[PDB]
């Protein structure tokens, strides 16, 4: 065996099929060896046509395998050597073949499809282009899914959401509708890979217009993935999240049913998760939650998030320290007076003075943005004074005084405002 | 709007 | 998540 280019060419040249075989072994062996797989040695052979055709010899099942199995294997590498397979007429040969009974061989084409959707936008349309999907949900159209090999039915959800992925553009709408009901089947399926791509798919077909958000949503997939965020299983969490932190992107409405289907219940654990990611995604969810309705903020409030969110602010990386002052600044601009006497009740004010010796000059703004908003709450009460002396207290007045020197503009007049309006005479 | 929907531009 | 998947011998 360790066969050479050269010995291949000659063997799938010859007009004797069971020497194409043997050299199609070669160039598979050759292919899926761990290391370095030459790759562009085969394609400069001008291997792909020939392997290509042998998709379609319907009668030597064995050489349409191998012929599968080492063009997966060469659309796996980088663009340039997935758009060889792709010039060669790959994609029209795969989808042929995902109706073939040999189940092995027709698990390879869906691998190799995916490959090639995997590459991008551009040829992941060429592989919808060409009428991928229609074969692909056949597949899945059995009553139990269980019946399927457990790695058939992972590559499937694998390549579906290949073909929901990626943007400029996204996927077109009628595609998409046509997986959704198949895509909300495996999200309540049991495999734990298999939930991990389907929730990978969903976090993909949200990560857009809140057009796209509703049609998701009143598919009724946000119980399922609120319940998904509370599995244990870290690859399953991570898609889920950043699916429910998309649609609390969209409106109030959207936001809601998120909320309905109990998600502030896991978040306390989310935000203090140990994976800093996790924090982060978190926490960046929680901003665009309390920019929703006062009624919204209340259930925040109401869920004991606020603090937690204190905590984030007050001993979490400076990335997730960003997120969290978001989140009070959102919080503050659209509470109630109540609720914001709560936020300081909780604590606030001295984890966001602290975070005012930061660098970075667009968390300042959102700082004393936060402080302006408690300051016109407490002069609706009267109680700026009370206000003024506990941000004393915490050190906060001199960090408000140096900010003067800060270069930015819109800083400069934001603390030269707090300075005069709140701790003059 | 008050929602963010580009933390990634944010970055 | 992973874009590309290779498939590897049988070990």
């Amino acid at each position: 065996v360790n066969w050479s280019v050269e010995d291949i060419v000659k063997g799938i040249n010859s007009n004797n099929l069971e020497s194409q075989l043997q050299a199609t072994q070669a160039a598979r062996k050759l292919l899926s060896r761990e290391k370095q797989p030459p790759i562009d040695n085969i394609i400069r052979a001008g291997l792909i046509p020939k392997f290509v055709s042998f998709l379609g010899k319907t009668d030597c099942s064995p050489i349409q395998f191998e012929s599968a199995w080492a063009l997966t294997n060469i659309a796996s590498g980088t663009s340039e050597q997935t758009k060889a397979v792709v010039d060669g007429g790959a994609i029209p040969a795969f989808i042929s073949l995902l109706a073939s009974p040999h189940a092995h061989i027709s698990e390879q084409a869906v691998w190799a499809l995916g490959n090639i959707a995997g590459d991008g936008s551009a040829f992941r349309d060429l592989v919808i282009k060409h009428g991928a999907i229609d074969p692909l949900l056949a597949l899945l159209a059995v009553p139990d899914l269980s019946t399927l090999a457990c790695g058939y039915l992972r590559n499937l959800t694998w390549t579906l959401s290949n073909l929901c992925r990626n943007k400029n553009p996204a996927p077109p709408l009628d595609a998409v509708e046509q997986i959704l009901p198949t895509l909300v089947r495996l999200l309540h399926h049991n495999d734990p890979e298999v939930l991990a791509d389907s929730c990978w798919a969903i976090s993909y077909l949200t990560d857009g217009p809140n057009e796209r958000i509703e049609m998701v949503v009143k598919k009724g997939v946000v119980p399922q993935l609120v319940k998904l965020l509370g599995a244990t299983e870290l690859p399953i969490v991570t898609p889920a999240l950043r699916a429910i932190g998309n649609i609390v992107t969209g409106t109030d409405e959207q936001t809601q049913k998120v909320i309905d289907a109990g998600a502030l219940a896991v978040f306390p654990s989310l935000l203090t998760n140990p994976k800093t990611n996790i924090q982060k995604e978190a926490t960046w969810t929680m901003s665009n939650i309390t920019a929703g309705r006062q009624d919204q903020i209340q259930q925040v409030v109401n869920h004991g998030l606020v603090p937690f969110l204190v905590g984030v602010l007050s001993k979490a990386d400076f990335k997730t320290q960003k997120e969290a002052a978001w989140a009070i600044t959102n919080y503050t601009s659209g509470g109630t007076v109540e609720q914001i006497v709560y936020l300081v009740h909780c604590g606030i004010i001295e984890p966001l003075m602290n975070l005012l010796s930061a660098k970075d000059t667009k968390i300042i703004q959102v700082i004393l943005d936060a402080i302006s908003n408690i300051f016109q709450a407490a002069e609706k009460l009267g109680e700026t004074e009370k206000l003024s002396i506990m941000i004393e207290e915490c050190g906060g007045l001199d960090k408000i005084e140096a900010l003067q020197r800060h270069e930015n503009e819109s800083v400069y007049k934001a603390s030269l405002n707090l300075i005069e309006k709140y701790f003059s005479v | 709007t008050n929602k963010k929907m580009r933390r990634n531009r944010f970055k």
